[PDB]
RNA sequence: AGAUGGUAAGGGCCCACGGUGGAUGCCUCGGCACCCGAGCCGAUGAAGGACGUGGCUACCUGCGAUAAGCCAGGGGG
RNA sequence: GGGGGGAACCUGGGGAACUGAAACAUCUCAGUACCCAGAGGAGAGGAAAGAGAAAUCGACUCCCUGAGUAGCGGCGAGCGA
RNA sequence: CUGUUGGGAAGCAGCGCCAGAGAGGGUGAAAGCCCCGUAGGCGAAAGGUGGGGGGAUAGGUGAGGGUACCCGAGUACCCCGUGGUUCGUGGAGCCAUGGGGGAAUCUGGGCGGACCACCGCCUAAGGCUAAGUACUCCGGGUGACCGAUAGCGCACCAGUACCGUGAGGGAAAGGUGAAAAGAACCCCGGGAGGGGAGUGAAAUAGAGCCUGAAACCGUGGGCUUACAAGCAGUCACGGCCCCGAGGGGUUGUGGCGUGCCUAUUGAAGCAUGAGCCGGCGACUCACGGUCGUGGGCGAGCUUAAGCCGUUGAGGCGGAGGCGUAGGGAAACCGAGUCCGAACAGGGCGCAGCGGCCGCAAAGUCCGCGGCCGUGGACCCGAAACCGGGC
RNA sequence: GCUGGGGCUAGGAGUGAAAAGCUAACCGAGCCCGGAGAUAGCUGGUUCUCCCCGAAAUGACUUUAGGGUCAGCCUCAGGCG
RNA sequence: GGAUGACCCCAGGCGGUAGGGGAGCGUUCCCGAUGCCGAUGAAGGCCGACCCGCGAGGGCGGCUGGAGGUAAGGGAAGUGC
RNA sequence: ACCCGGUGAAAUUGAACUGGCCGUGAAGAUGCGGCCUACCCGUGGCAGGACGAAAAGACCCCGUGGAGCUUUACUGCAGCC
């Protein structure tokens, strides 16, 4: 197999679109642009995913909800993430956060909760929070939950 | 700094290319601004000159046409054959030109 | 340079687990005295966007 | 996974020659030449020699037919541009740990 | 009676050869970009200039009334 | 000892407008353009009266990231740790 | 090295050889071995550098106990006016400070976003400080960079000529040939110019010089044309001329026939633009996004800066990002959750193929393409506005 | 009164027996260079070939009306059938 | 039909502005290339009533020219007036 | 002005092989229809036509274009209290 045989597999690399060269190609004088007005223009028209043509725009008129912050900021509070049963599926002996981080099932810097969807498997399962209906699958698949804090 | 030339006034020279190839005789003269040197006899011309004190009977002379320095290869005067030079530094230790098929000097 | 989100949007609407969009009704900021019940009650739930107009929006929020 | 195609395809051509390594060269090229011959490199065919072997690598490098490589510069495009791989034990080694 | 051809002052199309003009190809002393290297000069008068300076010298370069250069070390041949 | 020069770079003292906001004033453009002073081969900053939640870190500078996050905003356009 | 064609060998042919050097440029054409180089090595009396090595010098270094002397002032601090920060007066702290007031010395003070308490952090009002960072007048290396309308404004004596009072504006303009062998001498001519002679492989390579297109001007030839009506052609036939049951040129008669582009409801239009020709001349790129698409891996995918290596060699680097759960303004709960008294109702959510194997796939990375956002964003054009100068 | 020479006053500024006159041959705001590729919802221009399909000039809203957003109408890919 | 885009056969569609889509041609440059074409003549120019291609084009021949050019297959754009 | 010797511009110019009528045509035709008329080419003259040339209408309107000016428009600033 050599130099010459190298080829990208079709599709793989298309032609682009050239616009504004003559009449054969079917792109030619307007190159696509139509006739006049401000989006043939260059510079073109407005945002066209807000702007609506000088009335008041469809997402301005919808109220706004919740609390939006204040300055300083984002108030710090522990966050949660949860893995379901299921997902411990593939793990023997222990599961700690740590190994969930590993496995890229627990994002680094949230405290773990073990959640239902799933079967409990009989592993030593240590966490900052389990569901009512982890806890109970868990106990009774002859696991153990321990509790962080 | 300086043209290198490989060949100097008036060692005798092989001229290898040209139409004079095969030729052999000796640097009349060296230009290393052009990088060319005049061989004797060798790219013989006719240049015209005009009616003058000079040359009055005007006509023609012959010139020496100069050669690229590089048509050009030194003849060693141990082997007596066209050489590639080689420097070797004696014991002064002045540096000199030798031929690059025996040893010998070539100036 | 990268895309900004759009602070109003972010503020006024919220893109589903299917993408769909939804936004408070609007119609009960005020001037309520005499609006039914049944209106002020239907006001207060969330609907969702007419998809061109929902489609538009998503692309403000390019990062959620 | 370009790495391992790439010398697979000379492997099933049977392209690929390992070696144990390399007689008499001790740097210079006549002495190569020696081996590559007496090895079925007539240089008739162009070579990817690839060895960690500096004195080796000097040796071949001025062949017009030869493209020389240490272990670690192994590449899918210097493989596919040649006709005929050969390594070291020690280069196929470093090979294998890399497409690991 | 009838009927039809040779006129070219000049013009038109075509072909050949020229003139004009400087496209195109090839070329490159030059430019461009990036990377590395290197980075201050000046009252001991800088940067930058003026006028000079050659046997004959318009200009450029170099140089300063010691004026295409003076002395010394090194390089080179 | 200073003075004057130096293509960009740098700090400091001053500091626009077109434009964008599909008009415009707050806002934007932008502490940009530009003027001025000063340095220097760099300049600035630098050894916590810091950060900010960790019972933590440990001068400053510069890159990646954090993050278009937090927030800021005629809560508009946009701006943005 | 030799032979051969050739003006010329480096081409072709024969037989060799070097290579830590087959990068590249030259030489009369196409050369590893002719030249300059290249790999690999070597080199400074003098000046400069010297962040590396060595040495010196300055400088550095204790523990209880007591005392309560000192610990940066128009300062902190508070108020007023402002700036800086993401913070546009906001619940507005912090840092800075123009005005007013105005302390204390560790049991002192500032800070952790108004304020208070508690719990902590830190020591203001003096100074210096390499390196890692920015830049490119200068030197060098290298280009899927230009190649004389390009590339710098300038390949050339250019910031010149020229223009402008001035600030300031600002060009055009490269190529004989391998070698000048750059055409002695004769002829016509005042000269220019030419014709011979000569040189050269070639002179429509002769210096007004490689190539030498087109518009444009001419000489010569073929066909044609002075009763004819025209977007100039086209179809047909016939005549003549040319190359040789065919073609080509030409055009008499007959038929048909409203330029091109633009803009328009609609143009041959008496609506725009264009004298003709050559060259220059307008949908791109970065970063984000969205879909589509070619592949890689797949409950996972992927690295950034950097580091090592290479000197057209790749690798390391998991910080971080997207995905793996949603719902809710939030606390929060979670295959659910939100509203609700509700075990009500509803919103928004949750659930592969074949024989453990393979196949596909969520997803994600990279390439490619379409479109979007931000940028001057398809190119050209204002009138104007502002800064600093003249 | 006219005139030579030497001087001073300029850009939102001068100067003006007043005309918005004149301020270097166009002054209701001089010229140069810079911001700068200002902006231009306007006019113009937009370059090779073949093949398939093939519109619109409406509705709503719009400091909108010769410009837009959505919808209608065209086209491509996938699915349905 | 044959198995697959080999080509044959039958049938039907094939006016077109804005515009969607598809397939190609050619220009500069890179890999292919220490290769290959080249003074028995590169590119470029001028002819051609010939060959191939729907076409954009590509061949071949003669003359000019005098030193470069560059395939199959891919890659990238200052790509067509 | 005209003729002969000398020197020798310009705007403009799609190309032109560039007649009249009555009609027709985007509504004022050398260029279309039907007719009429008309041998080829100039020189001096005239100005009816080529909607002749020049100048991207200065009037008019349109542009969420500009600029000068005004005021008991809005908002600010100098200045003054
Ligand atoms: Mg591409
Ligand atoms: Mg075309
Ligand atoms: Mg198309
Ligand atoms: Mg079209
Ligand atoms: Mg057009
Ligand atoms: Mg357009
Ligand atoms: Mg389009
Ligand atoms: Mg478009
Ligand atoms: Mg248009
Ligand atoms: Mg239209
Ligand atoms: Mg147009
Ligand atoms: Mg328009
Ligand atoms: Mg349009
Ligand atoms: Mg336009
Ligand atoms: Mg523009
Ligand atoms: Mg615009
Ligand atoms: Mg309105
Ligand atoms: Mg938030
Ligand atoms: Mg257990
Ligand atoms: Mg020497
Ligand atoms: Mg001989
Ligand atoms: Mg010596
Ligand atoms: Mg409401
Ligand atoms: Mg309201
Ligand atoms: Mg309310
Ligand atoms: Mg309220
Ligand atoms: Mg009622
Ligand atoms: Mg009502
Ligand atoms: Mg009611
Ligand atoms: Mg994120
Ligand atoms: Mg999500
Ligand atoms: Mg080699
Ligand atoms: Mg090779
Ligand atoms: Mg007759
Ligand atoms: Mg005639
Ligand atoms: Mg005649
Ligand atoms: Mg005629
Ligand atoms: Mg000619
Ligand atoms: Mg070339
Ligand atoms: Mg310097
Ligand atoms: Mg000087
Ligand atoms: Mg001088
Ligand atoms: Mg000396
Ligand atoms: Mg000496
Ligand atoms: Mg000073
Ligand atoms: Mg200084
Ligand atoms: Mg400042
Ligand atoms: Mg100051
Ligand atoms: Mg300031
Ligand atoms: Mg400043
Ligand atoms: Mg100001
Ligand atoms: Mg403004
Ligand atoms: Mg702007
Ligand atoms: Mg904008
Ligand atoms: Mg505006
Ligand atoms: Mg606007
Ligand atoms: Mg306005
Ligand atoms: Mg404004
Ligand atoms: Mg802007
Ligand atoms: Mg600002
Ligand atoms: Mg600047
Ligand atoms: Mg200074
Ligand atoms: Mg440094
Ligand atoms: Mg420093
Ligand atoms: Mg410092
Ligand atoms: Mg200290
Ligand atoms: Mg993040
Ligand atoms: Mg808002
Ligand atoms: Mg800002
Ligand atoms: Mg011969
Ligand atoms: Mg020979
Ligand atoms: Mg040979
Ligand atoms: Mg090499
Ligand atoms: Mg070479
Ligand atoms: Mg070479
Ligand atoms: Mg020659
Ligand atoms: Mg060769
Ligand atoms: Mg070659
Ligand atoms: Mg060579
Ligand atoms: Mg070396
Ligand atoms: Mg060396
Ligand atoms: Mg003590
Ligand atoms: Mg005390
Ligand atoms: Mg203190
Ligand atoms: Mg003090
Ligand atoms: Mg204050
Ligand atoms: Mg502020
Ligand atoms: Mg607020
Ligand atoms: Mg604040
Ligand atoms: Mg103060
Ligand atoms: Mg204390
Ligand atoms: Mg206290
Ligand atoms: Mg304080
Ligand atoms: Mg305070
Ligand atoms: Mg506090
Ligand atoms: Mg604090
Ligand atoms: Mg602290
Ligand atoms: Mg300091
Ligand atoms: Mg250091
Ligand atoms: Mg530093
Ligand atoms: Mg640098
Ligand atoms: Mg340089
Ligand atoms: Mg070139
Ligand atoms: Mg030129
Ligand atoms: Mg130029
Ligand atoms: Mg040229
Ligand atoms: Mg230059
Ligand atoms: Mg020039
Ligand atoms: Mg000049
Ligand atoms: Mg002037
Ligand atoms: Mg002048
Ligand atoms: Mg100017
Ligand atoms: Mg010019
Ligand atoms: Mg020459
Ligand atoms: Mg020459
Ligand atoms: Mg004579
Ligand atoms: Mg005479
Ligand atoms: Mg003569
Ligand atoms: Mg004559
Ligand atoms: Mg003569
Ligand atoms: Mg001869
Ligand atoms: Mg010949
Ligand atoms: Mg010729
Ligand atoms: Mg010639
Ligand atoms: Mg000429
Ligand atoms: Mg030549
Ligand atoms: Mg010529
Ligand atoms: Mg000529
Ligand atoms: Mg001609
Ligand atoms: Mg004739
Ligand atoms: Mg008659
Ligand atoms: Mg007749
Ligand atoms: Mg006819
Ligand atoms: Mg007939
Ligand atoms: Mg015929
Ligand atoms: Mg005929
Ligand atoms: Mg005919
Ligand atoms: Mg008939
Ligand atoms: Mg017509
Ligand atoms: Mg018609
Ligand atoms: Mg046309
Ligand atoms: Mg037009
Ligand atoms: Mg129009
Ligand atoms: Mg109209
Ligand atoms: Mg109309
Ligand atoms: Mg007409
Ligand atoms: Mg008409
Ligand atoms: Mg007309
Ligand atoms: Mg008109
Ligand atoms: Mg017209
Ligand atoms: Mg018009
Ligand atoms: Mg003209
Ligand atoms: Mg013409
Ligand atoms: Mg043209
Ligand atoms: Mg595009
Ligand atoms: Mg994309
Ligand atoms: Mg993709
Ligand atoms: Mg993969
Ligand atoms: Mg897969
Ligand atoms: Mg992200
Ligand atoms: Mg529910
Ligand atoms: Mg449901
Ligand atoms: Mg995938
Ligand atoms: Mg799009
Ligand atoms: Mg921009
Ligand atoms: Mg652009
Ligand atoms: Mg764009
Ligand atoms: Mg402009
Ligand atoms: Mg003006
Ligand atoms: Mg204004
Ligand atoms: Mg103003
Ligand atoms: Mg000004
Ligand atoms: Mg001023
Ligand atoms: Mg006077
Ligand atoms: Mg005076
Ligand atoms: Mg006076
Ligand atoms: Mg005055
Ligand atoms: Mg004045
Ligand atoms: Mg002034
Ligand atoms: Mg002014
Ligand atoms: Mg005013
Ligand atoms: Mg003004
Ligand atoms: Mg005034
Ligand atoms: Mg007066
Ligand atoms: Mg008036
Ligand atoms: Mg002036
Ligand atoms: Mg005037
Ligand atoms: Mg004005
Ligand atoms: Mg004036
Ligand atoms: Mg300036
Ligand atoms: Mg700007
Ligand atoms: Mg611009
Ligand atoms: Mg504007
Ligand atoms: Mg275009
Ligand atoms: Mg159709
Ligand atoms: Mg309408
Ligand atoms: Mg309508
Ligand atoms: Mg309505
Ligand atoms: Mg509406
Ligand atoms: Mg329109
Ligand atoms: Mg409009
Ligand atoms: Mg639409
Ligand atoms: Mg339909
Ligand atoms: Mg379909
Ligand atoms: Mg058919
Ligand atoms: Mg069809
Ligand atoms: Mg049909
Ligand atoms: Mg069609
Ligand atoms: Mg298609
Ligand atoms: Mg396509
Ligand atoms: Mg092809
Ligand atoms: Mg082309
Ligand atoms: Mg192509
Ligand atoms: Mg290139
Ligand atoms: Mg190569
Ligand atoms: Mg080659
Ligand atoms: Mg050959
Ligand atoms: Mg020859
Ligand atoms: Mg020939
Ligand atoms: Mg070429
Ligand atoms: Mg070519
Ligand atoms: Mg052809
Ligand atoms: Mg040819
Ligand atoms: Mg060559
Ligand atoms: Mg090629
Ligand atoms: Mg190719
Ligand atoms: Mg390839
Ligand atoms: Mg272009
Ligand atoms: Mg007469
Ligand atoms: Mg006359
Ligand atoms: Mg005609
Ligand atoms: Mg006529
Ligand atoms: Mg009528
Ligand atoms: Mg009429
Ligand atoms: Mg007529
Ligand atoms: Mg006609
Ligand atoms: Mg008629
Ligand atoms: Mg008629
Ligand atoms: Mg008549
Ligand atoms: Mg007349
Ligand atoms: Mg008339
Ligand atoms: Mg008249
Ligand atoms: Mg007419
Ligand atoms: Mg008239
Ligand atoms: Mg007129
Ligand atoms: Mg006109
Ligand atoms: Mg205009
Ligand atoms: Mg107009
Ligand atoms: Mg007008
Ligand atoms: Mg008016
Ligand atoms: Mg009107
Ligand atoms: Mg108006
Ligand atoms: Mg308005
Ligand atoms: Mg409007
Ligand atoms: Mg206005
Ligand atoms: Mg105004
Ligand atoms: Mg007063
Ligand atoms: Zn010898």
């Amino acid at each position: 197999m050599k130099l010459s045989d190298l080829r990208p597999n079709p599709g793989a690399n298309k032609r682009r679109k050239r616009v504004g060269r003559g009449p054969g190609s079917g792109h030619g004088k307007t190159a696509t642009r139509g006739h006049k007005g401000q989006k043939s223009r260059s510079g073109g028209l407005k945002d066209p995913r807000r702007f609506e043509g000088g009335r008041s725009t469809t997402l301005m008129r919808l109220p706004k909800r919740g609390m939006q912050g204040q300055v300083p900021g984002e108030i710090k509070r522990p966050r949660y993430q949860g893995v379901n049963l299921k997902d411990l599926a593939r793990f023997e002996g222990e599961v700690t956060p740590e190994l969930l981080v590993r496995a890229g099932l627990l994002k680094k810097g949230y405290r773990l909760k073990i959640l239902g969807e799933g079967e409990a498997k009989p592993l030593k399962v240590v966490a900052h929070a389990f569901s009512k209906s982890a806890l109970e699958k868990l106990k009774a698949a002859g696991g153990e939950p321990v509790l962080l804090e | 700094m300086r043209v290198k030339m490989h060949v100097k006034k008036g060692d005798t020279v092989l001229v290898a290319s040209g139409k004079y190839k095969g030729r052999v005789g000796k640097v009349k003269e060296v230009l290393p601004k052009k990088y060319a040197v005049i061989v004797e006899g060798v790219n013989i011309v006719k240049k015209a000159v005009r009616v003058s004190p000079k040359y009055p009977q005007g006509g023609f002379i012959e010139k020496e046409a100069p050669l690229h320095a590089s048509k050009v290869r030194p003849i060693c005067p141990a082997c007596g054959k066209p050489t590639r030079v080689r420097k070797k530094f004696l014991e002064n230790g002045k540096k000199i030109r030798v031929c690059a098929k025996c040893g010998g000097a070539l100036d | 340079p990268k895309m900004k989100t759009h602070k109003g949007a972010k503020k006024r609407v919220k893109i589903t687990a299917s993408g769909k969009v939804v936004a408070m009704k609007t119609g009960k900021r005020h001037l309520n005295w005499q609006k039914s019940g049944k209106e002020i009650r239907q006001k207060g739930r969330k609907f969702v966007l007419a998809k061109p107009e929902a489609e538009r929006i998503k692309l403000l929020l390019p990062y959620e | 996974k370009g790495l391992a195609m790439a010398v697979a395809d000379r492997a099933r051509e049977g392209k690929l020659l390992l070696v144990e390594a390399f007689a008499g060269v001790n740097g210079k090229t006549k002495e190569f030449l020696a081996w590559a011959k007496e090895a079925g490199l007539d240089g008739s065919e162009s070579v990817l020699l690839v060895t960690g072997n500096e004195l080796v690598r000097r040796a071949a490098r001025n062949l017009p037919w030869v493209v020389t490589l240490a272990p670690e510069g192994l590449n899918v495009y210097d493989i596919v541009r040649t006709e005929r791989l050969v390594m070291d034990l020690d280069a196929w080694e470093v090979f294998q740990n890399r497409i690991g």
